């Protein structure tokens, strides 16, 4: 059984780094990803990387945040920078091989548990 | 601004001698390495090699290109590599090699202030390994890259891989689909030879076969093949058509295992342990058939010159003698 | 010395003109030594063949008064003097080697004559008509001739030793047998204009003793193996059965190999043929069984094994006899 | 006059200019907008775990030291001075041997309009790297990409783009499917950002979506081995005496899945793990094996050895194991064909 | 008569520019094309192409090359058509392709006096056309080769077939040993695209798959055994190990033609006429095995409970060959 | 300053006046290069094509007066483009079908002047050499694989050939070079011969590998399962005479698995067409299996009846071509194996 098990803070003014462990599958040739979903019911794409380490972004939050793995502890990593207030929402975890993919929760068939991070000001 | 960048290219290149090993008369250069595997391609177990393809960089500081007055790095276009001096490097291992040529050919030259140079090449090399299959397919391969000067000796030239045990990237990435990576070593020597010693170093791997795939292909169907041979036990010995004809079909499908495992495996001509296992088998398949014909020349032929004593000790003894003989075999080689 | 007249030569000389340009057709004396005949490829109607390729012909640009009398020269010379453009018609692929030099080489006599060699491999073509496979034999030919010159500018010539050949116990021959050898001259009509074309035909035929020891025999002794089923009697159905439809799947899988070094070409061979009837005789006493069991048992048939004993060996015997004597001597 | 004035221009473009160094190179970035145009997506190898792809790659990028004045406003040059104007060094990530063709001439234009903004449209042919994921083998699909980027220059020195809108951007040609294994669904482009050992670089990327087909695997691999597998189960309407025929018959079905096993294992990549057609294949050799065990179980309670005559000592009943397994195989194969085939054409 | 013909030729390539389209200013040079076929070398179904060497051959004329007081056709070396405008025609359908540099590069440059120029290339190219192989083995494919200008548009170049009725020859010389070639075609036009309009010829072929080995080898072994599969209906039903080892053996049969023609035909994954046949004759079989289980159920087993054994025998004498002529007859006219 | 100052000026004044065209000792001499190979991994013997790939170091050595010097060094290091305009002797392998000199990352030539004027020309090849093999022995056998190298434009009375160290020290190969799946190295050995020609006479330096191919997997796969066949077939024999379709199985399907081990025994070896050994123990062994069932028509000949001996009227004798074939066929096969074991291990 696959299992996605997440980590990170979830409150705060700054900085935040959420983890998220992977077991049961060797994910290093799986697209695995961080979404966004705001009350409103809208999973939003954040950010993906690839398995030839290539770093994608959503478009909203482009330049401000950083994706990065660990191929070998089989984990991701979302760095969080410089907070709106406006990023108060629930982040999952997912991984897949994304079949039309990488903007679209019909492609990852794996998930995380979903942090709610709340953020005021 | 971008004229006193052209002329301080045109005078760092002007009067420049090809031909000259950075400081000729004083110290050794050091060449500081850095590969970045971008995959694995094949693994052939015939031809006994390995296509891998990298970006193979280089640095050394040469002090005739050392620019001032510029803070970026001078990222020059990759057609300046053919007026400059670079290391003589090959690889041991190697069969046939190419820096790919598409959409021009890839190289880099990245200048810095103090004359650090980069030189970039993505390689899809073939590099050779010997391999021990004499435990196919539970077998530990170590297949190597071996990189060396090839004119200059260790007073003139220096490899070291730059950062110690973290020059070499990507292997994580490398998703094999019948190896897993146990584990890469990086080597640094110098190799005396009688000529002069030459400076070498050596990427290498560890190659740990996937056994649960022949677990499906090939050693499950031989089980049951072989626990088919075993149902004329218990069949009357009077039944001699269907004795006859499970131990012959039986031997027959033997037959066509081996066979299509011959054409379907990697084709390696000396002795392996699947060999051994499909020949023990077959010996097993063997022997159950010349049971019957020791029953049936028992009873029919030596009779007016027990069969239930034959039919139910071999009932134990074969059971009992292939869990031994799997026993031995899953416990001597692995 | 030698250098000041090779700077002599090469002074004045234009390499983009044919010598004799409005003179005279320009004579050149070919020469071959074959290496070996590589594997002749069945399936793609390939061979492989490794040569020396000799050329002269009289330059008079390249006069020169000396005491030397002959340039034995390196491959570097090559690329300024005028070289023919001698390419080989039938070839698909065709390399000069590099290793460990250019494998070419020049020399030039003091009347002009000048002498070119360079080493070829080539995977000529040749159409390999496989009637009577596997009794075939073959002439795979290797035409050559100017590539832009006509006849009225180049004219090839054989030398007297047209052909020389090596061992020919050092070939790469598998199958076929090298039994003979030609050359000829013909002009074609090309769009461009009339060219001289050499050729040398390479006269080849079979090593049969393979598929006798493994698809005649075989064949052969399973249709014997079908007819094994009549000396026994009629009331074991079972084991007549067994032995009819298991020798038609040994013949299928004997039929597996009956086109194993073959392109699909779509008639019928040799093998093919024998095949085919070997499947033919085994299917007919299947069927006789069937026949022989219905009209008997499940309701002159009731002798029809003591008809079929004689019937099937003498027209096994007869069509050996058509088939052999049709296909060897005829 | 028009061509004396075309020469001239020709010869004073290139004085004083530096092939080695960027435009603007410490002025801007530069930047590289591109189009593609896929002839044809060719046939995709499962044993290599590749594909092949021929495009013609177009790029345009303004330099300002092409800045020329003339009757004309584009130029056409040769490949003479195409190699000897910057050009951006676009390599392909996952490129294993890719072929820039020159039959008859080398394939690459040059044109530049009178702003100086190049457009070099060349065309190659693409030996890709496409990683497969084949846990749902027959029954899968997945993304192919094709990743491209420049090598020496970073993100603070080159940055690419696409010239229209980006799923536009990449178009197939109509015809240009070439394949008979797969189905090509659709493209998906996008833009991304690696991290090597040397600095950020701006990376492009086209995805190619491919589902396989199945009518093949059903007809060849599939239906012998359920039609096998039936047989097996059939065998138990013959009669408990006539006990050779149906231990040939059990022995050979077990031969026939043998045959159906290999001939269907041959023709696959040799994946490390449980293909879907491995779990299907094996559990059916499971059944024609549990089929013959069962037949034994029958021929150990016989007491007899002749046929019941069609008329009528006493005789055989069917045995209660037969009426048993007549209810309980087909059954079971029933319920495993309903799990898989509702379990792996959801995926 | 060597050195005036060396000062014209001296004299023409002096100030010439190679980057000079013939005509500049006005109007389109017209490049005109003409194909000589060595052979077809090989049709490959899975990769979806063919492979072509040919003899391809260029006349245009360019008014710079023109020479007076010699009534000769100067030949010169092919070295000399890097110094020369030679047009940028390619090949759209282009796998891989290179011209043959044995024992030279294989060019030819022919002048004539009043400017007309013939090159001529030895190309072996290997042309990709998309296939529907539905129909394989009774198929018939067509295959094209589009030659096209690259960077000229129409304003600046166009392109005819030399003697257009009869600029490709050597087709009817071609013996290939798997297909047949019915006709070709010559196809002229121009396209209309966004960047311009381009000249564009097609040779075009008709290809005809040729059927004598797939009887041979693929459909009467397969009728054959599935006639031998029809014996046990006159085998008495008593004999249990008769018709069952029959039955048994005629589907290990069919098994092992299916896995042997997966092995030898090329691999094409998805369905084709020779797979809808294999297996319809497989159920045949498979019927023909289902029928005596069905009779052994309803004598031995319906028996003592107390639907005729012979009724059945006869009826299916009856039914599967005549099933087995409608099947090949919907079989043999809807794939012709 | 000093050090690059006077080596420029010497590597810039070394080639004045030189010609690449002219044999140092044009009209003086004969050239004596002196060779010498390093064998570092001798690559895999193909039995399909007659060939094999020896992947070598190849240092010659020869003495060239035009070019000598002073200084401070005694060893001149060039680069290859200077090296490129020294003349080298036209060194060409013989039997080398399609070899491949290494350019990576740079060309893998040197070239060394020692201050008298002996050069010294290092590179790494590969060569695919020619293997004439013969398989009238396959698999008892050994090969004698040669490399024959000389010179091409230049004859025996211009130069002349050599090894430099005593001929048994010259080709010495690597102890981890073996990379054989199927053959042992015993040993290499060489020869300077003289070979004719149309052309002149040429100076040939030969060196001979010699090779012995293992046996054991043509044992487990061919020999073995032929053996337990044959056997198998005469288990047939002590059966009853009265079990006519259980024999009958063993006669027809004994033949059957004799076919297919005759197959995929022979599709798995290099197609020469006449009798490898190999092919002659299968036909053998396979005449054997045949004369088993035609020994079982004739037992079935003559047996009266059809039912065998109860249990507890009169039944059958045991016939005595069976208690006879249990004499003869056993140990004809004994025989056969010791002419056979015994005549090819001569070999
Ligand atoms: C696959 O197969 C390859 C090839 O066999 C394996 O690679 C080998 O790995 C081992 C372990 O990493 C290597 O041994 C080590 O070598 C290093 C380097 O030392 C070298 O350079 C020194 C100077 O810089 C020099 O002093 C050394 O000289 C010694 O060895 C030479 C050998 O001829 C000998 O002549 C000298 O007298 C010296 O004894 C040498 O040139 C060295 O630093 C290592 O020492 C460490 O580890 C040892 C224990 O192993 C420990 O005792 C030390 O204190 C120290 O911590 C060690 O000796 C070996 O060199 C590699 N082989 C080759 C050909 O390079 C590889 O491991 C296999 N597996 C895999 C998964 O790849
Ligand atoms: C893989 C299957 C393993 C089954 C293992 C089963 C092991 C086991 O113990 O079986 C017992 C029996 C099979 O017996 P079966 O019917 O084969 O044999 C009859 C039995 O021996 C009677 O006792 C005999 O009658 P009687 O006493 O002289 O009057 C009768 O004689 P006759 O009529 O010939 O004269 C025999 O035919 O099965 C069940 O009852 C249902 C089990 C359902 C099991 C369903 C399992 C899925
Ligand atoms: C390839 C082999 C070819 C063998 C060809 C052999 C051809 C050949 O000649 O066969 C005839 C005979 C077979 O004898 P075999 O023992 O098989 O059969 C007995 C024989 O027929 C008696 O005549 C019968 O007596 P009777 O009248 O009923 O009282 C007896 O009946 P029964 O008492 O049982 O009821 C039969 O069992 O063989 C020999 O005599 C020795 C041959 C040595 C052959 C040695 C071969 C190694
Ligand atoms: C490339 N280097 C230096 C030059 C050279 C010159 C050679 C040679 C190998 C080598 C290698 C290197 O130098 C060696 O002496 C040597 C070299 C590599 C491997 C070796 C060697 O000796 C035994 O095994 O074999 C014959 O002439
Ligand atoms: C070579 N020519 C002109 C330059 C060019 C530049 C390109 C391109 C194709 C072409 C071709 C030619 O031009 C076309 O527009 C076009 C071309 C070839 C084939 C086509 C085309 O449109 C549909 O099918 O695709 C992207 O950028």
């Amino acid at each position: 059984q696959v299992q996605l098990q997440e980590s990170g803070g979830g409150l705060v003014q700054g900085s935040l780094r959420v983890s998220c462990a992977a077991s049961g599958r060797t994910f290093t040739t799986y697209i695995m990803a961080w979404f966004r979903q705001a009350p409103g019911k809208e999973r939003e794409f954040l950010a993906a990387m690839d398995q030839g380490r290539i770093q994608y972004y959503g478009d909203s939050v482009r330049g401000r945040f950083t994706i990065s793995r660990d191929y070998a502890k089989n984990s991701v990593d979302l760095q969080l920078d410089g907070l709106r207030p406006e990023d108060t929402a629930v982040y999952y975890c997912a991984a897949g091989a994304g079949f039309w993919g990488l903007r679209t929760a019909s492609s990852y068939h794996y998930w995380g548990q979903g942090t709610q991070v709340t953020v005021s000001s | 601004n971008m004229s006193f960048v052209k002329e301080t290219v045109d005078k760092l290149l002007k009067g420049y001698d090809i031909r000259l090993r950075p400081d000729f008369g004083g110290p050794p250069v050091c060449v500081g390495m850095n590969i970045d595997i971008a995959s694995i391609d094949m693994v052939s177990e015939v031809n006994m090699d390995y296509t891998l393809t990298m970006y193979f960089q280089q640095y050394w500081r040469d002090k005739r290109l050392a620019y001032s007055g510029i803070p970026l790095n001078l990222t020059l276009d990759n057609r300046v590599a053919d007026q400059l001096w670079v290391p003589d490097t090959y690889f041991l291992n190697d069969k046939k090699s190419f820096v790919h040529g598409v959409t021009v050919k890839n190289r880099m030259i990245r200048l810095h202030p103090d004359g650090t140079v980069l030189y970039g090449l993505r390689i899809t090399t073939t590099a050779a390994c010997m391999m021990d299959l004499r435990r196919y397919p539970l077998d530990e391969q170590n297949c190597t890259l071996e990189i060396e000067s090839y004119g200059y000796t260790t007073d003139d030239i220096e490899f070291y891989w730059r950062g110690g045990d973290k020059a070499v990237t990507g292997v994580e990435r490398i998703e094999l689909p019948q190896f897993s990576i146990v584990e890469h070593r990086l080597v640094s020597r110098n190799v005396v030879f009688a000529t002069g010693a030459y400076p070498r170093l050596s990427l290498s791997f560890r190659l740990k076969r996937n056994i649960g795939y022949f677990i499906l292909q090939t050693y499950m169907p031989s089980i049951l093949i072989t626990i088919l041979s075993w149902v004329s036990f218990w069949i009357n010995y009077d039944a001699s058509a269907a004795r006859v004809a499970l131990g012959i079909t039986t031997v027959l499908t033997m037959t066509t295992i081996n066979t299509h495992l011959r054409e379907t495996l990697p084709k390696i001509p000396y002795v392996k342990a699947i060999d051994m296992y499909l020949m023990g088998c077959f010996v097993f398949v063997f022997l159950a058939l010349l049971e019957y014909a020791f029953v049936n020349y028992i009873f029919f032929g030596r009779g007016p010159q027990d069969v239930n004593a034959i039919d139910r000790w071999s009932r134990i003894v074969f059971p009992f003698t292939f869990s031994l003989f799997n026993l031995v075999y899953w416990l001597y080689y692995v | 010395d030698v250098t000041v007249i090779l700077n002599n030569l090469l002074e004045g000389y234009d390499n983009k003109l044919r010598p004799d340009i409005g003179v005279k057709p320009t004579l050149i004396h070919t020469d071959m030594y074959v290496n070996s005949i590589g594997p002749v490829n069945a399936i793609n109607m390939e061979y492989t063949i490794d040569i020396f390729f000799a050329q002269t012909w009289y330059d008079r640009r390249l006069k020169f008064n000396s005491t030397i009398k002959v340039l034995r020269l390196n491959s570097n010379m090559v690329g300024k003097i005028w070289i023919p453009d001698t390419f080989f018609r039938n070839s698909k692929k065709a390399d000069a080697h590099w290793i460990t030099t250019p494998n070419r080489m020049l020399r030039i006599w003091n009347d002009g004559r000048v002498l070119y060699t360079l080493r070829l491999t080539i995977d000529a073509e040749c159409q390999l008509q496989l009637h009577n496979f596997p009794m075939d034999e073959h002439s795979c030919p290797l035409e050559f001739s100017s590539y832009g010159y006509p006849r009225e500018e180049i004219v090839y010539q054989w030398k007297r030793s047209s052909v020389e050949v090596g061992d020919t116990r050092s070939w790469r021959l598998y199958q076929f047998s090298f039994v003979g050898l030609r050359n000829t001259t013909e002009v074609v009509k090309t769009t461009s204009g009339d060219y001289v074309v050499m050729s040398v035909y390479f006269d080849l035929s079979r090593r049969m003793g393979y598929f006798t020891i493994q698809t005649y025999i075989p064949c052969t002794l399973i249709v014997v193996l079908s007819w094994v089923s009549f000396w026994i009697n009629k009331d074991a159905v079972p084991a007549r059965t067994s032995l009819g439809i298991t020798t038609v799947l040994t013949m299928t899988t004997l039929s597996t190999i009956a086109r194993k070094s073959l392109p699909k070409v779509s008639y019928v061979t040799a093998m093919d043929l024998f095949v085919s009837v070997c499947f033919i005789f085994v299917f007919s006493a299947l069927v006789e069984y069937g026949t022989l069991h219905y009209f008997v048992s499940n309701r002159r048939i009731a002798k029809m094994d003591s008809y079929a004993r004689i019937f099937f060996p003498t027209a096994f015997c007869l069509f050996n006899l058509v088939y052999w004597v049709s296909y060897l001597y005829l | 006059d028009n061509t004396t004035v075309f020469t001239r221009i020709l010869d004073r473009l290139l004085d004083g200019y530096d092939n080695r160094l960027r435009p603007g190179l410490g002025e801007r970035v530069t930047e590289v907008k591109t189009d593609i145009f896929v002839t044809s997506f060719g046939p995709v190898s499962d044993h290599d775990m590749e594909y092949t792809i021929d495009v013609f790659f177009r790029q345009s990028w303004k330099d300002e030291r092409l800045k020329f004045k003339g009757p004309m406003t584009v130029l056409r040059l040769n490949n003479l001075m195409a190699s000897k104007i910057w050009t951006p060094d676009t390599f392909f990530h996952n490129g294993k041997k890719s072929v820039a063709h020159n039959m008859t001439m080398p394939n690459k234009l040059l044109r530049i309009t009178e702003d100086g903004t190049l457009l070099y449209t060349m065309r190659l042919t693409v030996r890709a790297e496409c990683p497969m994921h084949l846990e749902d083998f027959p029954m899968d699909a997945h993304a192919c990409p094709l990743k491209f980027g420049s090598y020496a220059y970073t993100r603070a020195e080159v940055v690419y783009e696409w010239t229209r809108e980006p799923a536009r951007s990449v178009v197939v040609a109509e015809d240009g499917s070439r394949l008979n294994q797969y189905d090509l669904l659709g493209q998906t482009v996008d833009s991304g950002i690696v991290q090597s050992s040397t600095g950020e670089y701006v990376v492009m990327t086209t995805h190619f979506h491919l589902k396989r087909k199945i009518g093949y695997f059903v007809i060849q691999t599939y239906l012998p081995c359920i039609m096998t597998v039936i047989l097996s189960q059939v065998s138990f309407w013959l009669n408990r005496e006539s006990v050779p025929a149906r231990t040939v018959f059990g022995v050979t079905t077990v031969l026939t899945m043998t045959t159906l096993s290999i001939s269907a294992r041959n023709s696959l990549p040799k994946v490390a793990y449980a293909t879907a057609m491995d779990w299907f294949i094996a559990v059916c050799y499971a059944f024609v094996f549990s089929a013959l065990i069962e037949f034994a179980t029958v021929n150990y309670f016989t007491k007899r050895g002749y046929a019941w005559d069609g008329k009528s000592k006493t005789f055989n009943s069917v045995s209660k194991i037969d009426r048993l397994s007549r209810i309980a195989f087909p059954l079971l194969f029933g319920i495993f064909n309903l799990v898989y085939w509702a379990t792996y054409l959801n995926r």
